[PDB]
């Protein structure tokens, strides 16, 4: 038939070319992100980009509160976004309610992930085209990073990065940890994150950053905080005094 | 069972006694009734322990799901949960619920909800078996915006004479002290609240 | 854990006699054995025993009674094994004839 | 939207007739063949594996034969997932039956439920049909042995000799020329093993290949033993017919 | 509204159904796994692997646990694997956990699982999970047992089999390397050697997943003073053991 | 019936009997009502029978297939808000007193769940009905900081003492042990109360003695070969 | 094919219905949101058709609670679905929570409608565009919500034919008032941007609805610029455009 | 006045050695009268016997429960359903008829026939998993029997003296019974073959 890639139909190549339309529209809103665990910490950098001055800057945002433990980040559409950032919420509070502890992100990653297949699988739904990155930092497993993408695919990190230019910061990550020859920087403190975070995104997007230019996420010990454009500013200092 | 919160200067005391009975046997008399559903925003259970904690439950999955999406809830806010789902259960379960939260605009602030489900907003709230004794003893003696150790003392020598008229009320005197500050407990053991 | 320091008793050594000795009586534990590991362990023990010079016979008589027992007591895979380093120390001492005759008969 | 989708495979053709289910047909004759030869002592049931590999286990498999119950085994010829399902839906009938009457079920009446059920999917509800072929071996007092074929369709005829599966056509001249009415049970057995050494789709037929299973009277105060063979008694009697 | 209850799996006019043909292509377009069944136990082995180096392995599970006698792997769909795994794991516990108040037999577990992928074959709004298992497993009365289910939603026993890219020289190189007395120690040097005809990539314990149905471990036991029961006779080989018996080769 | 959990900083003793009781008449000599809900989380049960056992199936499956989609090991709170949902929906007419008890990644627990759906906390927990003669004994012997040594004596005379002060218990005293980072250790038949006094005469008798109005013979075991 | 539905997707990350939706919107009349310091101030163009018409008797001005005003262009008969819709939900948002709803909570919800009428086979994505704020006790928000269910925060938002005109003097606005300005100055400002956002749409004669939620003017309730106060700003605009 | 003591009956089961036995009185009538000892309650599945008292309506509607079952899992396993796990399918199928409760007592006997172990199993009501490797007593004179039982059982019995020990538990038990009184069959059950004995037992 004409019809073989309206629906999740296989093609003679055995494929869904569908879902792979998913992965295409995953970079439309151009943003990147990296994302690096340190010794006791996770730390996660995105860009922000306003296109007119007659926006509110605080509101326009990709990092979105899921538990106050698990944060996201997400490139790719803002509609598809927001239906992603509401159905995580959804499952967060579900989880407390039946085992009577905080979800943990590693069952966050399994749970986001089998209902992506679901929607591969019924010949009616669309998938979500956002790769969502989810950082936290947990007690029985440590810090951690889980990508999960519109497949329902999904795999751990060491750091990863996201965003249509993203193959450069796989250049200056791969670089980094072949020099220190461990999964994560010993580092003891959140703030000294931030600063390398920044110099690999200065080094591989080839652009200097501003205070209103960034927006960045950091996951500590038991919270999970954004911090503000005053904050940012700060770290930016630091970086040029090493 | 005797649980009261008090207003004060700078929020809130909470207070009460850790005795449980079923029947005459006390099943556990270390068992805690101050409940943190939120935060900021505590509680105190009486009536039936299995009626109030299915509700503590529900009504802490409906502030979680508040703050992901909404920001953090008002005391007004998280009552008014209470009140809703004590409507729906009135004639089927049981529930004496004092609700009393830190707000960081109005200061702390106390609700009560009985067992029909309404609310009354209050400066000083008593509720359990432990209620229908110290009455008095709370009206005569307060004045609003009295200092921290007045209030320590206040809700320690009401609680003195829950714990030495009803019986169903007893062991420790906790408290969960809401501030600016934060969230402090206190004990009160026996041979401390007897003399005082 | 026993084979496995046994293999320092047979040759480390030093060149003696003793080391000479030792590898026809390696031959004789490989049959007590008498299992799956000791296919790979064989080859290891004679491997040393080259490496290091003790009677040019003797080398040639150790690889030929274990190619004997690659048929008979163990499988086809350790006697091709045995068999092209048998080819190794006709080519290096110099025998290119024999070496030749040994290589085609593999070889189909 | 979705109805501008949507397939429309039930509806008649222009000749009144359904392509689904001929396209069902169509496909069974590439799946291996399953033969009964009805003795008048017994029933033998002769299948040949559509597959086979010496890396296969052949041994524990019993995937063309199943028992539906202890008196009607059924050989299977077609789309294996499919006919998985009815094969627990007619158990799940024949216990039922065995509920209500205390008593076990004539041949007859099941042989009708599953047709029924098969009649569904190609009448309405936009489905495809359930591809699988089934002999029917089985015995009752009440009309003794009797053996059944059913379609994709759902619809069934009795038979004194019958083949499904892979050259159907063929299977049948052979049948009728080499048929008496009243055999043993061995002459049977000879017979179902001959047909399939002429019929096989590679030119040898071995033991291993052939799941075979009876129904005897060689049970005494007339009952029936129902006996699927193992396959080192099914090379016993292979060597007896002179085949192999 | 939604009116997708039209079976969207339909046959073919030149026979055999082609949702199901384009399915199993795709099995061979994976990643390679293979099983050798020996006497005393079965063995599982197959590649790990990810997008980018800089992901992990070890938050990454193809070979999983269904019951402590049984494992699966597979090759194929990673995603539609994972669903496949957890309703494998629902449905014996609710209908044999539930009503025999114990774990189902290999044969009976297949089975359960086959009914899965046939109504993903059968109904609208499903097409087939694009996978096949294998099932290895050990029950008491019928010892140790292999399985292939694969997209159709039949099930095949094999004495040895492999499924995924490498598959069609697999099986020829595993055809002259069956015994028929194959002991576990054995087993596991040869399922290694013949993943490393079929795999490239950098082998260590690290990037090669073994599991074993061998035999019983009391130590994975999680109690004592029971000597009724026994522990798991599944073993997930970690990366340490491996890396002797890679040096053994 | 009686059940005594006694948590110290090292791990948990949660020790019960095996006497069960229909009525006045003794039901089951040896039954083991310490049931796994996990290996990591033991409990017992008091009260009704078939409604203990019962549960634990539940539960013990449920626990199961949660911890394998989680890739952690299970929590004890987990088990006991299973538990709570469950019996509140039936509104109390399913009659659980459990005593919860268990070491997970958050360190060694003890907790009560009772027959309506309330739950407490403590680190001496008695439940069951031969709970006040246990519970009396505890109060004047323990102290926190007991070892697995000390703990140990005081549950098992505890309910050895339950025995003496109860119609319900009686017969073998059955103790679990589970210390953290350690297997779960049963042992069983810590302590015998008394051994069954020996009986004076013998009355195995002749044979013959019983009388055969008819008798036939069918075997069930198989069905009529060839 | 690829290119005309919801459903589907394309592996140019276009979704060609969605994009078409906006299309539908380009057909409305000018509506203009104007945040000030106290409050948000809306404005919209209404045509007047025919002579025939009753004057002053539509509102394309709807109410949702009473403190968030909504209005929308577009197809006029799709939006008021749309409005329906949002007083559903702050009903049910109102007795749940015993508050008057938070606005960036409003637009959680809205959001989430129009977004799920892009992942069926049997809708359409609604093809309006709303514009809706007020006062809440968080301060005064203001949000423009896309057909595509994309939207952000704004000091000025316009959607309609005449959006070309307006945005460029609302940028005009915020650098003559960088700091803000009053909500009772900015009705002469909604009159002055609607009156010039007609010269692309002089084919026909209109009537200009002004509405504003202040908390200064107001009492923080959602009310209609009317009398006096209405005709001087008609006058006003009327003047300069003259 | 309750339902399972309008209809009476008995069952008592002791295990030997290698071997077991499970016994019946074959009443059955409705409040005074007896009806018929043309009724026997103990039916068998494969090699799993099962005794069954209390409720006429349930015995008989259990017996074809248990026995629809017992069919799907032959067919589908391809052995002989085990005693060991048809008493975990008892408890279940019990106990999701919670609420309408059965008011019955399964007694399940049988040889484990891997190991030659013997093993008998108890219920009554909804659920209840009455262990022992002694006996198991049920029915409406559970109390007569308990007495019989518990002196009489030396462990580990030769089946000859497990039949005599047995035939007198049911016999002295049943004419103290008011419930009892019409006949009796004893099955004397080797994991090799199944002897059924009815005995002589005086009439009411």
């Amino acid at each position: 038939a004409g019809y073989d890639r309206h629906i999740t139909i296989f093609s003679p190549e055995g494929r869904l070319y569908q879902v792979e339309y998913a992965f295409k529209a995953t970079n439309q809103t151009n943003i990147n992100s990296l994302a690096v665990r340190g010794k006791d910490c996770t730390v996660v950098i995105s860009q922000k980009k306003v296109p007119d001055k007659l926006l509110d800057p605080t509101t326009v945002s990709y990092i979105f509160c899921i538990s106050r433990t698990i944060g996201m980040v997400v490139n790719g559409p803002i509609p598809d976004a927001r239906n992603a950032a509401l159905r995580a919420k959804a499952e967060a509070a579900e989880f407390r309610y039946k085992y009577g502890y905080d979800m943990p992100c590693d069952v966050l990653a399994k749970r986001m992930a089998n209902l992506s297949q679901i929607y591969t699988q019924r010949a009616y739904m669309r998938p979500l085209g956002v790769i969502l990155t989810f950082v936290s930092v947990d007690e029985e497993l440590g810090p951690s990073i889980y990508k999960t993408d519109p497949a329902g695919y999904y795999v751990g990190y060491k750091a990863t990065a996201t965003g249509p230019k993203q193959q450069e910061i796989t250049t200056n990550l791969e670089n980094h940890f072949k020099k220190s020859k461990i999964d994560h920087i010993n580092e003891e403190s959140w703030e000294k994150v931030v600063e390398f975070a920044i110099t690999h995104m200065i080094d591989a997007l080839g652009t200097e950053f501003s205070k209103n230019d960034l927006e960045v996420g950091v996951a500590t010990k038991d919270k999970f905080f954004t911090l503000s454009a005053e904050n940012i500013e700060e770290r930016l200092v630091a970086i040029a005094e090493q | 069972t005797s649980i009261m919160a008090v207003t004060f200067k700078d929020g809130v005391i909470l207070g009460a006694d850790s005795r449980t009975t079923t029947g005459a046997y006390i099943a556990n008399r270390v068992t805690d009734k101050l409940t943190r559903v939120h935060d900021k925003i505590w509680c105190c259970r009486s009536g039936s322990a299995a009626d109030t904690q299915a509700i503590a439950d529900i009504v802490q999955y409906h502030l979680e799901l508040y703050t992901s999406q909404y920001g953090t809830p008002s005391t007004e806010t998280a009552a008014s949960v209470f009140k809703e789902l004590c409507y729906e259960n009135k004639d089927n379960l049981t529930a004496g619920i004092i609700v009393a939260g830190y707000d960081d605009k109005n200061k702390g602030e106390v609700y009560t909800i009985p067992l029909g489900g309404s609310v009354h907003k209050l400066p000083y709230a008593i509720a359990g078996s432990g209620s229908t004794f110290i009455y008095g003893y709370c009206d005569k003696n307060f004045r609003e915006n009295m200092s921290k150790e007045e209030t320590v003392d206040f809700i320690k020598h009401s609680l003195s004479q829950a714990i030495k008229w009803d019986g169903s009320s007893g062991g420790v005197i906790r408290m969960v002290v809401l501030t600016a500050a934060g969230v402090e407990r206190l004990i009160f053991y026996p041979d401390e609240y007897e003399q005082l | 854990t026993s084979i496995l320091e046994l293999g320092q008793l047979y040759v480390t050594m030093g060149a003696k006699d003793k080391l000479r000795e030792f590898i026809p009586h390696s031959t004789e534990y490989m049959m007590q054995f008498a299992k799956s590991k000791t296919v790979k362990v064989l080859k290891t023990l004679i491997e040393k025993f080259e490496q290091v010079p003790d009677s040019l016979d003797d080398q040639i008589f150790v690889c030929e009674k274990s190619i004997e027992f690659a048929k008979r007591e163990k499988r086809v895979f350790l006697k091709h094994s045995l068999s092209i380093k048998l080819a190794t120390l006709h080519y290096q001492k110099k025998q290119y004839k024999d070496s030749l005759a040994l290589i085609n008969d593999l070889l189909r | 939207g979705s109805r501008r989708y949507d397939s429309r495979t039930t509806i008649f053709s222009p000749e009144g007739r359904l392509y689904q289910v001929e396209y069902a047909l169509e496909s069974i004759s590439h799946a291996g063949t399953a033969i009964g030869i009805m003795a008048s002592d017994g029933i033998v049931l002769a299948a040949e594996r559509k597959v086979t590999s010496t890396l296969l286990e052949q041994d524990t498999s019993t995937e063309k034969l199943y028992k539906l119950n202890d008196k009607i085994a059924v050989a299977v010829a077609g789309l294996t997932a499919d006919a998985e399902i009815l094969i627990n839906t007619a158990r799940i009938h024949a216990q039922n039956y065995l509920k209500t009457y205390n008593e076990d079920i004539p041949v007859e009446i099941l042989v009708r439920r599953l047709s029924d059920i098969k009649q569904g999917y190609t009448q309405h509800g936009g489905l495809r049909p359930f591809g699988v072929s089934f002999i029917y071996a089985g015995y009752d007092d009440r009309y003794g042995y009797q053996l059944y074929t059913s379609n994709p369709s759902g619809n069934y005829t009795g038979w004194k000799a019958i083949s499904v599966g892979a050259n159907t056509s063929a299977a049948q001249t052979l049948l009728q020329m080499d048929y008496k009415d009243d055999m043993k049970v061995d002459d049977a057995i000879e017979l179902a093993l001959k047909t399939l050494s002429k019929t096989t789709d590679s030119s040898a037929l071995t033991y291993d290949r052939l799941e075979f299973a009876t129904i005897r009277k060689g049970a005494n105060d007339g009952e029936v033993y129902q006996k699927i063979f193992k396959p080192q008694e099914i090379k016993d009697i292979l060597v007896k017919t002179g085949i192999t | 509204t939604d009116r997708y209850s039209f079976s969207l799996t339909t046959f073919s006019p030149s026979g055999k159904l082609g949702q199901i043909d384009y399915a199993l292509t795709a099995v061979k377009q994976g990643v390679t796994s293979l099983g050798i069944k020996a006497t005393n136990g079965v063995v599982i082995a197959t590649e790990k692997k990810s997008s980018s180096p800089l992901a992990m392995s070890e938050t990454l599970s193809k070979v999983s646990l269904l019951t402590p006698d049984i494992g699966a792997v597979y090759s194929g769909m990673g995603p539609d694997y994972r669903v496949l795994v957890d309703k494998s794991r629902k449905v014996a516990h609710t209908s044999y956990k539930r009503i025999y108040g114990e774990y189902p037999p290999t044969k009976l577990l297949v089975s359960e699982v086959a009914k899965i992928m046939q109504e993903a074959t059968q109904s609208g709004g499903v097409r087939p999970f694009g996978v096949s298992l294998l099932i290895a497993g050990h029950d008491e009365f019928n010892g140790f047992s292999l399985y292939q289910v694969d997209p159709s939603g039949s099930y095949f026993p094999w004495k040895a089999t492999a499924i995924g890219k490498g598959s069609v020289a697999a099986k020829t190189f595993l055809e002259k390397r069956w015994n028929d007395e194959l002991e576990l120690e054995d087993a596991i040097h040869i399922a290694l050697l013949t993943l490393k005809e079929s795999v490239e990539g950098e082998f260590n314990g690290d990037t090669i997943e073994l599991a074993i149905i061998g035999d019983e471990n009391p130590d994975l036991l999680g109690y004592t003073g029971i000597p009724t029961d026994k522990g798991p006779r599944f073993r997930k080989l970690t990366s340490q053991e491996i890396n002797d018996r890679l040096e053994a080769l | 019936t009686t059940i005594v959990g006694v948590k110290f900083n090292n791990g948990v003793v949660i020790a019960a009997d095996t006497r069960s009781t229909q009525g006045p008449i003794v039901a089951d000599k040896n039954c083991a009502k310490l049931h796994r809900i996990s290996p990591k989380i033991w409990c017992a049960g008091a009260g009704t029978a078939a409604d203990t056992e019962a549960v634990t199936q539940l539960i013990g499956s449920n626990i199961e297939l949660h911890s394998l989609y989680t890739s952690r090991e299970p929590r004890v709170v987990s088990a006991l808000q299973m538990l709570k949902q469950h019996l509140f929906k039936y509104q109390g007419h399913i009659g659980a007193y459990l005593i919860v008890a268990g070491v997970d990644p958050t360190g060694s627990h003890l907790f009560s769940i009772h027959a309506h759906g309330s739950t407490d906390v403590g680190y001496y927990l008695s439940l069951g009905s031969g709970s006040l003669a246990a519970m009396a004994v505890l109060e004047s012997h323990w102290k926190q900081d007991l070892t697995k040594e000390e703990a140990i004596k005081l549950a098992s005379d505890a309910i050895q003492a339950g025995i003496w002060n109860d119609l319900g218990s009686g017969s073998n005293v059955d103790v679990c042990v589970m210390e953290i980072g350690k297997d779960a250790e049963y042992l069983r038949n810590y302590l015998t109360p008394n051994v069954r006094e020996e009986k004076q005469k013998s009355y195995k008798f002749p044979r013959g003695t019983t009388a055969v109005l008819k008798e036939s013979i069918v075997n069930i075991c198989d069905i009529q070969e060839e | 094919g690829y290119d005309l539905s919801n459903s589907v997707f394309s592996p140019d990350g276009r979704n060609f219905q969605v994009e078409y939706a906006v299309k539908a919107v380009e057909n409305g009349t000018t509506s203009i949101g104007i945040k000030c310091n106290d409050g948000v101030v809306f404005a919209v163009e209404k045509l007047i058709t025919s002579k025939l018409l009753v004057p002053q008797k539509n509102v394309k001005i709807q109410v949702v609670d009473r403190h968030i005003g909504c209005v929308y262009s577009g197809l006029i008969p799709d939006g008021r679905h749309l409005v329906n819709r949002g007083r559903e939900e702050a009903a049910s948002f109102k007795k749940l929570y015993k508050t008057p709803i938070p606005i960036p909570a409003f637009a959680d919800r809205l959001g989430q409608y129009v977004q799920a009428h892009t992942l069926y086979n049997s809708v359409r994505p609604f093809g309006v565009s709303t514009i809706f704020g007020g006062v809440d006790k968080n301060g005064a928000h203001l949000y423009m919500l896309e057909p595509s269910g994309s939207y952000w925060g704004y000091k000025g938002a316009a959607t309609g034919k005449g959006r070309q005109s307006a945005k460029a003097e609302l940028e005009k606005l915020v650098d003559h008032h960088p700091e803000g300005l009053s909500a009772r100055e900015a009705v002469k400002q909604a009159a002055k941007i609607i009156y010039l956002a007609h010269e692309d749409n002089k084919e026909k004669d209109f009537e200009l609805e002004i509405s504003w939620c202040s908390l200064s003017e107001t009492n923080g309730l959602h009310k209609f610029v009317k009398g006096d106060l209405l005709q001087e700003a008609i006058d006003f605009a009327q003047k300069e455009i003259n | 006045s309750d339902p399972s003591s309008i209809n009476g009956g008995i069952v008592v089961a002791m295990t030997g050695k290698d071997c077991v036995a499970i016994a019946c009185d074959l009443r059955l009538g409705s409040q005074s009268l007896g009806v018929s000892n043309k009724f026997e309650k103990i039916f068998h599945y494969g090699h799993v016997f099962l005794g069954i008292t209390g409720l006429a309506t349930d015995v008989t509607t259990l017996n074809e429960m248990f026995r629809y079952k017992t069919n799907l899992y032959k067919l589908k396993e391809e052995r002989a359903i085990e005693p060991e796990t048809f008493t975990q399918l008892v408890s279940s199928s019990l106990y999701e008829r919670r609420f309408g409760p059965y008011f019955v007592g399964p007694v399940v006997a049988g040889i484990n026939s891997k190991s030659g172990k013997p093993f008998i199993a108890g219920f009554d009501l909804i659920g209840c998993i009455d262990e022992a490797k002694d006996f198991i007593v049920s029915g409406t004179a559970s109390d007569q029997l308990f007495g019989m039982c518990e002196s009489l059982y030396e462990p580990n019995l030769e089946p000859e003296d497990l039949f005599e020990t047995i035939s007198q538990a049911l016999l002295n038990a049943a004419d103290r019974d008011a419930l009892s009184g019409w006949g009796a069959v004893v099955y004397i059950i080797k994991k090799d073959e199944v002897v059924k004995r009815y005995l002589k037992m005086r009439q009411d």
